């Protein structure tokens, strides 16, 4: 699943700090039952410090 | 500034110089010495060594109001858990002293909480900024009539 | 087992690790990410604990930063050496002091601020000095201003030298841990290399040259014709007719006739009524004294002699029945922690420097010190400032040593593990005795507010209505004035004018110093500053106590010594850190030392500094007010804080205008730590939020990405401008009342 | 303060402090009172003149009224 | 008394239980992650309501979350 | 001034009693289990 | 050697100072009308009136606004009484509030050893309701025995 | 320290300064306390009549005091201050 790895994606998801913010994805989980499989990279830390972040594909867009 | 404009654009006014407020006003040194400290003249001598003149409950209200304000940051600087510490210190020196052990509280001391202090150095902060106002501006106008 | 181990080499001299600027941390190693990371990289440049845990490369890096603190004030010494040298009316003022006032500060002509160099007399402009650096030449014998600038040039030297040493005990030969943990032979060689043989040194300059000089300037003659300082060393003929004692040339000294140096070696007591300063044949015999007794001293620990003591013998020895097993892992908390030998020496600087601020108003050790009275109050503030700083930052690296060098293994049942058992207790008494202290003098005062505002004079704590006179105080200060008749006869005089034996010494027409009353007045803001200092010391000493713990926090040792909080939770956690108590401290510490400055300024000019007329009449500053005014709070701020400050707002158009100007931009300061104080860090950032929106719309969004201050950091720079804007208003205040009525 | 608004202070109410020396009861007694009273600077003369009220028996009956006033809300 | 939610958005990384100090959270077994765990507040009683979990939470936004809601002598952090 | 000895009641009661009738008689109830 | 934690427990809070557990000190605050366990709580409250009402009268005459009159004995005594009767309602609302009618005592009763004794009635309804009344005839009395050997018989003292 | 049969010992509920003696004054003086401070006892009654008691006892010595006794019964003894502007 997944749109594809080490694609260019737009954060459609609300309370992220990376909402309409450009994320490389580096790992999409192909095991059935995870919520959120697309793991997404981002070139900016939030205030939390981290930029791994895990999103569903219904919260992405290809861009 | 609404009402030290307004208090000091009538009381150059009311004696008649307007040329006080027309010189003084464009810098903060004329706000400071030909407004604040200048009306302050009569303010903080309602009472002496000397005597009392019929300002001294705006001069008593004008100190009183320095205290509550400046009390005011004792909760708006100082925070939670220093105080909670304290009461904890407090709360054992109670329950250990002889003659006051025998006396027990119903509700446990803790620190005022921190919404709780933000209001209560909030209110502080406005009764003695409303108080220190409503005297230096009763005192330096009623008693310098003009 | 005392021996020089050094290595050589650690770390080479290279640019590359300057371009890269968080190297010393491994979080700010990977570059930045935030705006908070600069903050970090200031936060953390000092903090070499927080760099490396090996305390060798720790000790080295703090031994090269007391060099390159000596280098810094090397350079500040030169330039204020050449500022004496160039810029200065020093031969000017030291023609004649009684008229000229101190300057040394020459500002350019530009944008108006020409004003600034004003009339201080002597044919010269400038900035009026209020740093007592003129004094302290007149004292050292500086005749020319050719002497200035050698004394500049080789302090430019010696900044060099340490700039040097700096970079060698890093980067050529460092020394290892077991040379710093020699403390025997450090101490050894603090107390008989740096202060007895600096006290002899001196001494000896004031044997030489202080004193000569010194007696000439006494005698009128001009400084241009008084003969240079090697000439009394060299025509010994010369020295000999201003001291009959130097003609038998060093012969009593060594035969223990030393009643034959009592010409120029003198236990006199008192002030120069040329001058209104210390005597130099007393301040001579002082500084031989301190030093043939620091010398003595320095031959007390054992290094590897065979003769001295091991500390840890004294130490471990040092055991009672009320503590046990005390005073024993102290030598390892103090030869393993940094923090905590930097909370002794802080205290103890801090301290020091109090004691230097009363004993310099007190018995005013430079000639013509006394009757300038900026200089007087400059030096009492600075020094109080100082001391203040120093003993909160006493309380923080004591706290310090708590969070990251307290090893709970090495202390059982000593004293510092049986303090931190009954902290409540120690932090509950010392809470009752500030509290009372509170009531019993601040709300004496507003008593005394209170019934001076009701029409009841009698019904005060005045010295004509019901009186606190200071008994203990107006005793000790009769058994210093009656002192020399039985219980210290060698005195010509007594220690201090201030104590009671007349002496009403006028200089140039302005009083130096006389017998200062104690009264009802006295006793108020003296139980005023004992109620601010010990609730300082509660603040400061509930934050080293509870550093590693508390009921409320039991983990807060592994949440180190600058975090914000623990969260919301038991109520609220803010400020539970030891650091918060340093900020409170802080705070309490401006609350205590200015009104022990506001006490001295208003006392002295109220009872001590004024004019002498004919026939024996003096005029204070303020006549007669504090006796009256200083019991309430409306005289503090009618007739100290409204009447003194009639001249630092009606400064402007004269030289005294900047004063004015820092006067307004101190209360500018202070109130601009109001905004970081109250508030926090959440609104800022949700604040930089829009503004972060606003240049993601025309597309000027920074990388490195705007956050608001931390919680601990926006409490820095709020009591970093609280402390900053309300001692520059102090000080402004000050330097224009003194100066204006001076 | 009808007969002359413009050299008379007006009264607000009288003080009953246990408190006040003989100065503070001889300076408090302001606009010809027979006690220390308080000035009133809210400009409810002016206003209550303006408006029509002018003996003290006017202004109790509106004190009287408004009770009446309060008790009913 | 302080009610602590665990979301859906929990990649199990555990150190919400490991930053808690009063041992509200716990971890039990689920199939929505990679390390196939959720956190749990079973004694959320306990809770003195710090957000030390929220703390150390590296999910954007949070999974563990902390509602200061009543407060109790467990909350309040008392000792007397 | 009509009756000046209502100043000499009112001010005690409402300056000293009330306040006690009324912070006594809250104690009372906050501190009640109910 | 000196200093013990309190009944040989270290992890109360509380140490077995000089200051606590003396042969002296701990004479004297078993004494006290306050620690006395089986004494009904009337009569030791009487005492504990008796005392603080004598003290009292002290700061009450020689410190209040009427101190420089002839009325000094009558105003500082009532002042004095007065102090009495506000803390017997303060007394008395803590009685209310802290304790219930019909409800235990919430006092220790074990001792310093290991005996069982008898629950200290004090801290009951009925015990802190007879104190009460103790401390306000006790008081009223403990005032008026001191103003009368100060402004009635008129004993001699430095200061009166 | 802890015992699971004496719950109270091993907590810290101690009489740490209490006394077990049953009496030590005598009949006399315990008959005449109990008979004086018998109207005293219940603190329902007794906070009924010291709040209407103390009302009263303030109201009276706040009335019948004179000029010398207190200063807001003297009245003013002199002329009264005029203010700035006529006032
Ligand atoms: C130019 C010669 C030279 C060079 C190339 C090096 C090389 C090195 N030094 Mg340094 N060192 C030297 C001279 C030299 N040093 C001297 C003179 C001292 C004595 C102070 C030392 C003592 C020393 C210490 C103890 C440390 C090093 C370390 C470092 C490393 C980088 C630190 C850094 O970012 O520096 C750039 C630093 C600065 C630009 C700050 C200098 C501040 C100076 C002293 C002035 C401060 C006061 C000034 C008036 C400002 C006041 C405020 C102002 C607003 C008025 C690097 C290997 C560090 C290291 O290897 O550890 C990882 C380390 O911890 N050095
Ligand atoms: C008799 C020898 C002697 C003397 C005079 C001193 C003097 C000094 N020591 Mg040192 N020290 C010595 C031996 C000595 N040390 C020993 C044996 C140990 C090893 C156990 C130490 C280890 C030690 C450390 C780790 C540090 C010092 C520091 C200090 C300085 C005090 C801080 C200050 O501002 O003072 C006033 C400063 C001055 C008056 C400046 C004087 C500088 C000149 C060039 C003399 C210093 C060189 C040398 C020590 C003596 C040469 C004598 C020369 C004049 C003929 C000062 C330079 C502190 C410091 O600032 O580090 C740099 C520091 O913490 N000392
Ligand atoms: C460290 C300080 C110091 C130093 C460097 C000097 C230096 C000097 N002293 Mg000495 N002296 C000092 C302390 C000092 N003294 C003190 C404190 C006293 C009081 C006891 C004196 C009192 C004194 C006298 C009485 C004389 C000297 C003399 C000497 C000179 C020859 C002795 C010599 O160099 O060895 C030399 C210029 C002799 C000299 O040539 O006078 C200039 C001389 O006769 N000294
Ligand atoms: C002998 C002096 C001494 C020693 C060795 C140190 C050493 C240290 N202090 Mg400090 N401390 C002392 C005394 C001293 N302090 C005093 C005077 C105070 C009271 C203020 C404290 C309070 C204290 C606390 C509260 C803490 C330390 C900490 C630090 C550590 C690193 C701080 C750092 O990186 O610098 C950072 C330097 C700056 C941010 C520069 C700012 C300078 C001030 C705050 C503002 C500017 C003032 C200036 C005069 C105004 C000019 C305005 C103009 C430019 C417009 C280091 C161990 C910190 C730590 O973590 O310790 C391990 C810390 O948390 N200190
Ligand atoms: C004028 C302002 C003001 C006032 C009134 C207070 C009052 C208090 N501060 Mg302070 N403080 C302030 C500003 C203020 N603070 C600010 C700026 C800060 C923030 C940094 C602090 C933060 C703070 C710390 C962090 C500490 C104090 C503490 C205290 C207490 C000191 C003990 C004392 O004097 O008891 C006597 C009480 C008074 C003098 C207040 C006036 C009461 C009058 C005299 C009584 C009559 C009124 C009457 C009953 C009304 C009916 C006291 C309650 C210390 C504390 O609680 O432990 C002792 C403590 O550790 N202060
Ligand atoms: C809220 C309105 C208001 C306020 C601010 C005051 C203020 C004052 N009154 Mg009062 N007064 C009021 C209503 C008001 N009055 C009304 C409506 C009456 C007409 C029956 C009176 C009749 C009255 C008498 C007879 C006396 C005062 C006196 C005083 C003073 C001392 C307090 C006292 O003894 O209260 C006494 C209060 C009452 C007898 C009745 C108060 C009823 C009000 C409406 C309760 C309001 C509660 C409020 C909304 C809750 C907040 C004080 C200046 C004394 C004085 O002049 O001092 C020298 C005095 O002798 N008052
Ligand atoms: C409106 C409020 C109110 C009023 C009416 C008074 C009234 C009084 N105050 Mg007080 N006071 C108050 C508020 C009040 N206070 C508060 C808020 C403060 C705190 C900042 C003070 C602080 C204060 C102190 C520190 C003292 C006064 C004193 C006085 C007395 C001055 C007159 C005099 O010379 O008598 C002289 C004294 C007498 C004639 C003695 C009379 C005592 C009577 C007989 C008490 C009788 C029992 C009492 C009524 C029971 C009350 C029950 C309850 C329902 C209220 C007078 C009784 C002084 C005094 O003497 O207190 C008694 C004094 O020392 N006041
Ligand atoms: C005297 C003050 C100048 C001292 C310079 C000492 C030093 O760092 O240079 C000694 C440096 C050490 O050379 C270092 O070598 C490193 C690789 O090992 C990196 O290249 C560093 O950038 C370089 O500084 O020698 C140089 O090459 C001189 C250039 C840097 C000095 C510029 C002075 C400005
Ligand atoms: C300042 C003096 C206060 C007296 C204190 C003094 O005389 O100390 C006496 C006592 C000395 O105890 P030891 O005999 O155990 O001391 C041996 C010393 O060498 C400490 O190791 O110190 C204490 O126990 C501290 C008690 C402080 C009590 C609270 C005082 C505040
Ligand atoms: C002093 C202080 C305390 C201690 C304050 C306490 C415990 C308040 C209680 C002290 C007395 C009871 C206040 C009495 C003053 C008023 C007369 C109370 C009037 C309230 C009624 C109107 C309801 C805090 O708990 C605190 C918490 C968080 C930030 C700052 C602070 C803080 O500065
Ligand atoms: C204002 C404020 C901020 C915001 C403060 C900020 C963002 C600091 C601003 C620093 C400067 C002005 C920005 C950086 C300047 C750069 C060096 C760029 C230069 C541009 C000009 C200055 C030349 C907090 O973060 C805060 C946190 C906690 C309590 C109170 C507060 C608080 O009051
Ligand atoms: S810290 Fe957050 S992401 Fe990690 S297990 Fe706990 S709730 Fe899940």
């Amino acid at each position: 699943i997944g749109p594809k790895r080490g694609s260019i994606v737009k954060v459609l998801r609300r309370e992220s700090y990376w909402f309409n913010d450009t994320g490389k994805v580096v790992a999409v989980d192909q095991a059935p039952g995870v919520r959120y499989p697309v793991v997404v990279r981002f070139d900016k830390v939030n205030y939390a410090g981290v930029s791994t972040n895990n999103y569903s594909p219904d919260e992405l867009e290809q861009s | 500034w609404v009402t030290f404009y307004w208090h000091w654009k009538h009381i150059t006014l009311w004696q008649g110089n307007v040329a006080q407020f027309n010189e003084s006003s464009t810098y903060l040194m004329g706000w400071l010495r030909d407004y604040l400290w200048l009306n302050s003249s009569q303010l903080i001598n309602g009472y002496n060594p000397f005597g009392m003149n019929s300002l001294s409950v705006w001069a008593w209200m004008f100190l009183f109001g320095h205290l509550v304000w400046a009390t005011g940051f004792m909760f708006l600087i100082s925070w939670r858990g220093y105080w909670q510490e304290l009461i904890e210190t407090l709360a054992w020196a109670h329950e250990r002293t002889p003659l006051a052990n025998l006396v027990r509280w119903k509700d446990k001391p803790v620190a005022l909480s921190i919404v709780q202090a933000r209001l209560v150095g909030l209110a502080h902060f406005s009764v003695g900024y409303i108080f220190t106002y409503a005297a230096f501006l009763i005192a330096s106008t009623s008693g310098k009539f003009g | 087992e005392v021996k020089i181990m050094v290595e050589k080499d650690p770390v080479k001299t290279s640019f590359e690790k300057w371009a890269k600027p968080g190297h010393f941390s491994r979080t700010l190693a990977k570059g930045p990410n935030t705006t908070t990371w600069i903050w970090n990289l200031h936060a953390d440049a000092h903090d070499f604990d927080s760099h490396t845990n090996d305390l060798e490369e720790i000790s080295r890096k703090v031994f090269s930063a007391h060099f390159g603190q000596l280098a810094v004030i090397f350079i500040w010494l030169s330039g204020m050496y050449f500022h004496g040298a160039r810029f200065s009316n020093y031969e000017a003022w030291l023609s004649d002091p009684t008229h000229i006032k101190p300057s040394a500060q020459v500002v350019w002509p530009i944008v108006g601020q020409k004003i600034l160099n004003g009339d201080v007399g002597g044919g010269f402009q400038g900035i009026q000095i209020t740093s007592g650096f003129f004094q302290l030449w007149r004292a050292s014998g500086i005749t020319s201003e050719l002497q200035l600038y050698t004394t500049a040039i080789g302090g430019l030297i010696f900044a060099a030298l340490m700039l040097f040493a700096g970079w060698f005990h890093y980067h050529k030969a460092a020394p290892k841990l077991a040379w710093f943990q020699n403390v025997e032979s450090m101490l050894n060689h603090h107390l008989a290399g740096l202060l007895g043989l600096g006290s002899l040194a001196w001494a000896g300059h004031q044997v030489h040259v202080s004193l000569p000089i010194n007696r000439l300037l006494d005698a009128g003659v001009d400084p241009k014709e008084i003969p240079l300082p090697h000439e009394f060393i060299l025509n010994r003929d010369l020295l000999a007719q201003l001291y009959p004692s130097f003609s038998k040339g060093l012969t009593p000294f060594f035969t223990l006739n030393w009643s034959e140096y009592s010409d120029f070696l003198t236990f006199r007591g008192g002030l120069n009524p040329v001058t209104g300063g210390l005597w130099l044949t007393d301040t001579a015999h002082h500084h031989l004294a301190i030093a043939v007794l620091f010398l003595v001293a320095g031959h007390m620990y054992r290094t590897n002699f065979g003769i001295g003591h091991s500390m840890k013998e004294i130490l471990e020895a040092h055991k009672g029945p009320f503590t046990g097993e005390g005073h024993k892992g102290l030598y390892e908390i103090l030869t393993t922690s940094w923090h905590a030998q930097l909370a002794i020496n802080l205290a103890m600087l801090g301290s020091l420097t109090i004691i230097v601020a009363h004993h310099m108003y007190a018995m005013p050790p430079y000639p013509y010190l006394a009757t300038d009275y900026a200089t007087q109050l400059s030096l009492f503030t600075h020094h109080m400032w100082i001391g203040g700083f120093l003993v909160v930052g006493a309380a923080a690296h004591a706290a310090i040593f708590m969070v990251r060098d307290y090893d709970p293994t090495t202390q059982y049942n000593n004293l510092l593990d049986r303090v931190l058992r009954h902290r409540d207790a120690i932090i509950s008494h010392l809470n009752w005795v500030c509290i009372f202290l509170g009531f019993h003098s601040f709300g004496l005062y507003i008593h005394n507010d209170t019934m001076s505002a009701l029409g009841r004079p009698q019904d005060m704590f005045s010295d004509t209505a019901i009186q606190l006179q200071p008994v203990f105080a107006q005793w000790i200060q009769n058994t210093h004035a009656l002192a020399p008749s039985l219980t210290a006869p060698n005195a010509t005089a007594s220690t201090s004018l201030t104590w009671g034996g007349g002496d009403l010494v006028a200089v140039g027409g302005k009083v130096a110093l006389l017998p200062i009353p104690l009264g009802t007045a006295d006793f108020l803001v003296h139980h005023i500053h004992a109620f601010t200092i010990h609730v300082t010391v509660l603040i400061l000493l509930k934050g080293v106590l509870f550093a590693r713990s508390s009921r409320l926090i039991p983990d807060k040792a592994n949440l180190g010594f600058r975090f914000p909080c623990d969260g919301p939770g038991r109520g609220g956690t803010c400020q539970v850190s030891a650091w918060d108590h340093v900020f409170l401290g802080l705070f309490w510490m401006y609350n205590a030392i200015s009104v022990v400055i506001f006490h001295f300024s208003w006392k002295m000019q109220s009872d001590v500094w004024g004019s002498i007329s004919d026939q024996g009449v003096v005029t204070h500053i303020t006549g007669g007010n504090f006796a009256q005014s200083s019991i309430t709070i409306n005289g503090w701020l009618r007739d100290f804080l409204w009447a003194q400050a009639s001249q630092v707002i009606q400064s402007y158009g004269s030289s005294l205008s900047a004063y004015g100007l820092l006067f307004l931009g101190a209360h500018f300061v202070w109130a601009f730590s109001l905004m970081f104080l109250f508030s926090g860090r959440g609104y800022w950032q949700e604040l930089i939020e829009s503004i972060v929106w606003a240049h993601n719309k025309l597309k000027v969004a920074p990388a490195i990405q705007p956050r608001a201050l931390s919680i601990v950091q926006g409490r820095a720079v709020g009591v970093a401008h609280y402390l900053l804007g309300g001692i520059a208003t102090t000080w402004a205040f000050f330097l224009a009342r003194i100066i204006s009525v001076g | 303060w009808g007969q002359d608004p413009l050299h008379v202070r007006p009264i607000a109410h009288a003080i009953w402090d246990p408190h006040f020396g003989q100065p503070a009861v001889e300076a408090f007694t302001r606009g010809g009172a027979s006690g220390p009273v308080n000035i009133a600077y809210s400009g409810v003369y002016q206003w209550w003149y303006t408006i029509g009220l002018r003996t003290n028996q006017d202004l109790y009956g509106g004190s009287i009224f408004l009770l009446f006033v309060s008790a009913l809300f | 008394a302080h009610s602590v939610k665990i979301y859906d958005t929990c990649i199990g990384c555990t150190q919400c239980v490991r930053a808690c100090p009063t041992d509200v959270l716990e971890m039990v077994p689920w199939d929505g992650c990679k390390a196939s765990q959720i956190a749990s507040a079973p004694r959320t009683e306990d809770c003195v309501g710090c957000k030390r979990c929220e703390s150390a939470c590296p999910t954007d936004f949070l999974s563990v979350r902390v509602y200061l809601g009543a407060e109790t002598t467990r909350s309040m952090g008392l000792a007397y | 001034m009509t009756a000046s000895y209502l100043p000499s009641i009112f001010v005690p009661l409402i300056g000293l009693v009330f306040p006690a009738i009324t912070m006594a008689s809250l104690f009372i109830y906050i501190e009640q289990d109910e | 050697q000196v200093i013990e934690p309190l009944n040989g427990d270290p992890f109360i809070g509380g140490l077995e100072t000089p200051v606590t557990s003396s042969p002296l000190i701990a004479w004297y605050l078993s004494n006290l009308p306050a620690y006395r366990t089986a004494v009904a709580p009337l009569l030791r409250g009487v005492e504990i009136g008796l005392a603080h009402g004598y003290l009292l009268v002290g700061p009450f005459v020689l410190a209040g606004p009427l101190r420089n009159s002839a009325v000094r004995g009558e105003a500082g005594s009532l002042a004095a009484a007065g102090l009495v009767a506000i803390l017997t309602m303060c007394l008395t609302i803590y009685g209310i509030a802290s304790f219930k009618e019909g409800e235990a005592s919430k006092a220790p009763s074990l001792t310093l050893t290991g005996r069982q004794k008898a629950a200290d009635k004090l801290q009951t309804a009925e015990g802190w309701a007879g104190f009460t009344g103790g401390f306000f005839f006790g008081g009223l009395s403990g005032v008026a025995w001191a103003y009368i050997l100060l402004y009635v018989l008129n004993l001699p003292y430095p200061v009166k | 320290y802890f015992d699971l049969g004496e719950i109270d010992n091993t907590t810290g509920n101690w009489d740490l300064y209490g006394n077990d003696d049953p009496n030590r004054y005598n009949g006399f003086q315990n008959k005449f306390f109990e008979t004086f401070a018998g109207a005293f006892t219940k603190r329902g009654l007794l906070l009924k009549f010291l709040v209407l008691g103390g009302a009263t006892t303030i109201g009276y010595l706040g009335s019948t005091s004179s000029g010398d006794l207190l200063a807001i019964k003297n009245g003013p003894k002199q002329a009264p201050i005029m203010g700035p502007r006529g006032r």
